[PDB]
């Protein structure tokens, strides 16, 4: 009755002690929406598994014999064989599967959870937001009494078809959710998002087009995406729990989760979202949407009568509380800390700690950094002979986010370290170097290109000595430099380069690249041809023309970082431009009657447009063919009906489906009966990888 | 694996330009 404790659903005096809290979390409540929920959630995964967690493309993943570097969060984790690895992910579908159809609930929920969480752990490279979410909404669900209304084990046990479920339930799920949107706002006020640099390009979606009838594009690409993200990730976390203003928050959540779904690639997230919107609904709405119904149709849709009571909830007379009961309540107030802490941990954790902070996948902080790499060395020596070489960038991985992160770089040099004394490299020295810039910033070293990773110091818990600080005094720049980057020709490409005092970059500019210059923007550099070992110094403002196809190394010689540009431009492609819309020309002159002299014989393929009976194509020719197929490709790819795109995305995905399901099947058998022989396993692969049509 | 000192120092050359939201799913399949 009292307006406090209707807008909140729980007077004051509740909270007084524990013999009451422990009674408001375990009051009835109707199980009509957590049943949906657990069916939508185990479809959406059931749908998941053989697409995004890689069961399709699991048998060049996890092929034997195959020598691949590894990320695991512990050294101790390895994979299993491939056979195994097969039989893990049956199980978790059988796990999902159960969740979905709710039975033999506690034990489908267990299947699902614990194969998960491996698979999960055994990848550092795998691990986005979303991810962690369905692991986490799989733990919830694992306790909740999810199986009372619309499930199978209902039937199979008369004590649970429809009955009432501790308020706790949706306790958890609410709170989970508004954690996900209030940490995702509150991680949003990074000074890069408020200001229009992360996602700025987003802007020129088609489905931004009817706000530019009112707005300029650089307004909707900092109004519309930057300032209505984090205004409606916290509106959303707010908004949905208050009767009064749930249709308004229900309707933009879902506005803005089939926008992001159609935006991004990011896969089952957004629907998984959708489905959890409802949860803020009343308890009952899929029974009163029930009954609302033909008659006809409720012989086949759930039951309408009132639950019955049951043993997992403390009614009012009294009933003293048992020990489910005050562990409910526990786990509710814990887990809900929990989540709010561990966002916020990275201060104990420092190892994993970088530009940005900690290893992603457990912060919320979706879509915020943008990153751009621009060279990658990898340097050699023999511990025997001393000679130095150079590897190739991404040898014996299957990811990029080894560059970023320096725990997975030391896993990633003790791995080289094993694996190349097989290629006559005893004990070697590893170094490296890379070029990284993050929201469009000036591209400086991550890591000290002078230490040796392979023999370096790291632990979880301790800052990590060899990571360069990011060089944020700099950040006022970028105003300036899209200004120099807008005057460019079409033709000039830039690139901007800021190093630290006391080293220097060698760089070897291809032939292609004549016309090379470097100009200084701030600070003091000596710039060194090693040609005829000369080294001339620069102040502000300088430029110097660079041969093109010899060494050079540019040194930093201020007490202060210096920052500095090269402009180029290819020089050959611009020639052999040239030379094609030359040919292009005559062609159509030739074509529209003009040039009445014989065509030269080399012309002659072009317009016939096939080489036979003559000498084969000059590059030339083959270029422009080349070129002259593509867009013709092109235009056929654009003029296609709409129906015939849906038709193809169908067709591809019955065939990951199919092959996803026959592999496992040749694995299961392989474990179970035995290991025919080669020929037969060789049909049995071809007739897997075979499009349906 | 190895590579010529030449093709390890060249940092002017053509790369994929884009960006890197590292929650995106890989395409995985290819033509
Ligand atoms: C000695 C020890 C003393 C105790 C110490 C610990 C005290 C902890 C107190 C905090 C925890 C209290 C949990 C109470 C459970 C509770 O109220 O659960 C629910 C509330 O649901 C939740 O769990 C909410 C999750 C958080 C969602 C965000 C809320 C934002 C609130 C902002 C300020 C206003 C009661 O709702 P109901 O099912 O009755 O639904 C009716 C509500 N409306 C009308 C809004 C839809
Ligand atoms: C009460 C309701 C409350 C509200 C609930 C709201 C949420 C409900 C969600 C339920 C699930 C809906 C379907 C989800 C489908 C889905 O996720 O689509 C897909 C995944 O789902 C699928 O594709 C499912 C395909 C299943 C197989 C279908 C085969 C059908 C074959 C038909 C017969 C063909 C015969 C031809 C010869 C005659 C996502 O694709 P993507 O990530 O590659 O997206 C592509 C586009 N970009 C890259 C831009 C993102
Ligand atoms: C890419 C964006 C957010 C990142 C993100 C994603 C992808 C999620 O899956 C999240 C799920 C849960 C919690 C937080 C998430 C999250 O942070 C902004 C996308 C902007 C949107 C596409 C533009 C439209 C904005 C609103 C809906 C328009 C309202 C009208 C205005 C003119 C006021
Ligand atoms: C051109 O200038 C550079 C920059 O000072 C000279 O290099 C340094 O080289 C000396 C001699 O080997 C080293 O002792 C220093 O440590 C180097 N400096 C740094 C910062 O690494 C280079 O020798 C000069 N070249 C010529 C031909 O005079
Ligand atoms: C310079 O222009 C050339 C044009 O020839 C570009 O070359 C393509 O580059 C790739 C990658 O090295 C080669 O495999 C192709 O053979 C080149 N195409 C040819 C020869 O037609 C080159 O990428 C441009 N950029 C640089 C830095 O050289
Ligand atoms: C004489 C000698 O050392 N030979 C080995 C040879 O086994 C291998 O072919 C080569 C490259 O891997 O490494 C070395």
């Amino acid at each position: 009755d009292s307006r406090i404790g209707k807008l909140l659903g729980f007077e004051w005096t509740d909270l007084s002690s524990w013999r009451r809290l422990v009674t408001l979390l375990n009051r009835p409540t109707d199980p009509a929406s957590l049943a949906v929920f657990r069916f939508l959630f185990g479809f959406l995964m059931v749908l998941d598994i053989p697409q995004e967690r890689g069961l399709s493309s699991l048998d060049r993943k996890y092929l034997d014999g195959l020598d691949v570097c590894r990320f695991p969060l512990l050294d101790a984790l390895r994979p299993l064989p491939l056979d195994w690895m097969y039989l893990v992910y049956t199980i978790m579908f059988l796990g999902a599967l159960g969740m979905m159809l709710g039975l033999c609930y506690r034990i489908s929920c267990v299947l699902f959870l614990l194969p998960y969480w491996y698979v999960f752990l055994l990848d550092k490279t795998s691990w986005n937001n979303h991810s962690y979410l369905y692991g986490l909404l799989a733990f919830q669900l694992t306790f909740m009494d999810a199986n009372h209304y619309w499930s199978v084990d209902g039937l199979l046990n008369a004590h649970r078809r429809n009955a009432h479920v501790p308020l706790w339930n949706y306790a958890v799920l609410r709170g989970q959710i508004f954690i996900v949107y209030f940490i995702a706002g509150v991680k949003k006020l990074d000074a890069d998002w408020v200001e229009g640099y992360s996602m700025e390009y987003l802007s020129r979606h088609w489905l931004f087009s009817p706000f530019k009838l009112l707005l300029s594009e650089e307004l909707t690409s900092l109004l519309v995406v930057h300032w209505g993200g984090l205004l409606l990730d916290l509106s959303a976390g707010f908004l949905l729990f208050f009767d009064v203003s749930r249709s308004i928050g229900l309707f933009f959540v879902s506005y803005f989760h089939c926008m992001n779904s159609q935006l991004f690639s990011i896969g089952m997230f957004s629907y998984v979202m959708l489905a959890s919107s409802p949860l803020f609904c009343s308890p009952e709405w899929p029974r009163k949407l029930v009954s609302y119904c033909p008659r006809r149709l409720q012989q086949l849709l759930p039951l309408k009568a009132a639950p019955q009571p049951s043993v997992s909830c403390v009614y009012k007379r009294g009933q003293k509380p048992g020990l489910r009961h005050q562990l409910g309540a526990a786990f509710t107030l814990l887990y809900l800390l929990e989540q709010l802490f561990l966002p916020y941990s990275h201060f104990l954790t420092q190892g994993y700690n970088n530009w940005t902070n900690g290893l992603y996948g457990y912060s919320w902080d979706m879509m915020v950094h943008s990153r751009s790499h621009q060279h990658v060395k990898i340097t050699y020596r023999d511990g025997r002979t001393g000679e130095l070489g150079y590897l190739n960038p991404g040898v014996f991985t299957q990811s990029r986010r080894w560059k970023d992160h320096a725990d997975m770089l030391k896993q990633y040099a003790t791995c080289l370290s094993r694996l190349l004394p097989k290629y006559n490299v005893t004990e070697p020295q590893i170094y490296f170097d890379i070029w990284v810039s993050i929201n469009d910033r000036f591209q400086q070293r991550i890591f000290d290109p002078r230490v040796d990773i392979v023999q370096a110091a790291w632990s979880p818990f301790q800052r990590t000595s060899w990571v360069q600080p990011l060089l944020m005094d700099l950040s006022p720049w970028r105003a300036k430099l899209q200004e120099i980057k807008s005057s460019l020709d079409n033709h000039t490409e830039v690139v901007f380069i800021a190093d630290f005092p006391g080293l220097h970059l060698e760089n070897f500019v291809s032939e292609d690249l004549g016309n090379t210059s470097i100009q200084l923007l701030q600070g003091e550099v000596t710039v060194e041809l090693v040609a005829e070992q000369k080294n001339q110094t620069l102040r502000e403002g300088e430029k110097m023309q660079l041969p093109a196809g010899e060494y050079h190394k540019v040194y930093t010689t201020s007490p202060s970082p210096s920052c500095y540009m090269y402009v180029y431009v290819n020089t050959t492609e611009l020639a052999l431009e040239q030379d094609l819309a030359y040919l292009q020309e005559l062609k159509e002159k030739v074509e529209n009657g003009s040039e009445t002299g014989p065509l030269p014989p080399e012309l002659q393929p072009l317009l016939e447009g096939e080489v036979k009976g003559g000498p084969e194509p000059t590059p030339l020719v083959q270029t422009f063919l080349r070129r002259q197929q593509r867009l013709q490709e092109i235009e056929r790819r654009r003029n296609t009906p709409f129906h015939e795109r849906f038709f193809r995305f169908l067709l591809r995905k019955l065939y990951v489906f199919r092959r996803s399901f026959l592999m496992t099947c040749i694995s299961l058998r392989n474990l179970i009966l035995g290991r025919p022989s080669l020929e037969q396993l060789a049909q049995e692969v071809t007739y897997a990888n075979l499009r349906p049509f | 694996l190895f590579i010529r000192r030449e093709q390890a120092n060249n940092i002017l050359a053509r790369v994929t330009r884009a960006n890197s939201f590292l929650e995106e799913m890989k395409k995985g399949h290819l033509e």
